[PDB]
């Protein structure tokens, strides 16, 4: 089974510098192209560059060329693309694929696999971890046959957060809407609609995790006691 | 180098209908091979690019029978038959004939859906926030078609009071609903003042029914 897994959420201060990974697993590392690309907003896609693991060899677009630069380790079979100097226009999503392209002469293509994605956000604002609510119904009931429930992740910075219920073991039903960036300052929530079989008796947990602020928090939501 | 140019900028079709992704190109993409490198992407809600076409014109393994690239010279062209809802996406078109490989700007696809309405719920601010001196009453307005829907709050049988957020998501692409949270937002004083809290759903036009409420104090 073919896999690419990248690199978690950064968050750096503009001028520095971050290193981020794909490690691949399922086909033999050595034997193919790596590209990275990166998905801004405006922008809006561009190809980077691309590294063949086997022979080491490299290929820059020229736009790049001096912010970006590419490794790769045999061994673990992880690639890797180092960003330089970073500023307010770094900020986008960067991709990495085994695209699959042969040569000119081949003319072959091999299933395209793709990693998740890595977040990067250049700014100098302070980190704020978010505030977690348990919003739960009331008065003469809600929700009549399915039940919702939700949480709100009020004010933090910067995104993302990672809501799930019950620890993933909630999948089903649940919604997740964006969050919008108010005063410097985003919020979100997300809602869970489970039979009222499990509502009364039966957990549940709305769990949160900030990656940039290294926080992570558990609202069993409660019913009203008034 | 090279510009790809795509159009529509975005385009709704209903599920059954076909539809045309356009991508003229500012060079020619024919290679001394005689071969012409023109790719085409799509990236459905929340996934990374997909590749559906290469070389103008071969559908990759599991692209379905329904779409067809082509193209020559500098305009492609991608034509899907008979849309389905899991079509939903950005089509990207990739010219790979000139070193720095440029993508178009993409294209949104949103599937026309018969009508639907949405299910209300409301709920009151958490005691825990009220211990720090806030209050945000939320609305999830869930499982609707069209999108843009007209959502009111009425306070203490009045308008709406200390202002409200709202936020959609992607279309369901299995199904073809969206969801929408709205998020009213009043200090503690403010709340703690009126006790009726509404939340009524216009479907587009008219007199707002579809309505969720609760009573601060008797909860
Ligand atoms: O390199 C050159 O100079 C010669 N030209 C070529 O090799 C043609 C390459 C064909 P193709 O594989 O489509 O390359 C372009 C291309 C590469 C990666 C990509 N992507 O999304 O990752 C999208 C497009």
């Amino acid at each position: 089974a073919v896999k690419l897994q990248q690199s978690g959420p950064e968050l750096v201060r503009p001028g520095t510098s971050v290193k981020l990974s794909c490690k691949t697993s399922g086909y033999i590392f050595t034997s193919y192209w790596i590209h990275w690309l990166k998905q801004s907003s405006g922008q809006g896609l561009e190809w980077i560059a691309r590294i063949y693991p086997g022979t080491g060899g490299t290929y820059y677009n020229e736009k790049f060329k001096g912010k970006a630069t590419l490794t790769a380790d045999k061994s673990s079979s992880t690639a890797y693309m180092q960003l330089s100097s970073l500023k307010s226009e770094d900020s986008a999503v960067y991709f990495c694929t085994r695209w699959g392209f042969t040569t000119v002469r081949e003319n072959y293509y091999a299933m395209d696999y793709w990693g998740q994605g890595t977040l990067v956000t250049v700014s100098s604002a302070k980190t704020t971890p978010p505030s977690v609510y348990p919003l739960a119904p009331g008065s003469a009931a809600q929700t009549n046959s399915m039940v919702t429930l939700g949480c709100l992740v009020k004010g933090y910075f910067p995104e993302p957060v990672t809501v799930t219920w019950n620890s993933g073991s909630l999948s089903s039903g649940v919604h997740t809407f964006p969050a919008v960036l108010q005063s410097d300052l985003y919020t979100l929530s997300s809602s869970v609609t489970v039979p009222s079989s499990p509502r009364p008796s039966e957990t549940v947990t709305c769990n949160v995790a900030h990656p940039a602020s290294s926080t992570k928090v558990d609202k069993k939501i409660v019913p009203r006691d008034c | 180098d090279i510009v790809m140019t795509q159009s529509p900028l975005t385009l709704s079709v209903t599920i059954g209908q076909p539809a045309s992704i356009s991508c003229k190109s500012s060079q020619s993409l024919l290679y001394s091979n005689g071969k012409t490198y023109l790719n085409w992407l799509l990236q459905r809600p929340g996934q990374s690019p997909k590749r559906l076409i290469y070389l103008v014109s071969k559908l990759e393994s599991g692209v379905p029978d329904r779409f067809t690239g082509s193209g020559s010279g500098t305009d492609f062209t991608l034509k899907i038959s008979r849309v389905e809802a899991a079509d939903l996406g950005v089509y990207y078109c990739v010219q790979g004939t000139h070193f720095p490989y440029t993508f178009g700007g993409g294209t949104k696809l949103e599937i026309l859906r018969a009508d639907a309405a949405p299910t209300v719920s409301i709920f009151p601010p958490s005691s825990e926030q009220l211990t720090s001196g806030g209050a945000s009453v939320v609305c999830f307005l869930n499982n609707f078609y069209p999108k843009d829907i007209n959502v009111k709050w009425k306070i203490d049988g009045s308008e709406r009071q200390n202002g409200v957020l709202n936020s959609w998501t992607d279309q369901d692409s299995k199904d073809s609903t969206y969801s929408m949270s709205s998020t009213l937002t009043l200090t503690k004083d403010e709340y703690e003042r009126h006790n009726s809290y509404t939340c009524e759903a216009t479907h587009k036009t008219s007199t707002s029914p579809i309505v969720k409420s609760f009573n601060r104090n008797e909860c």
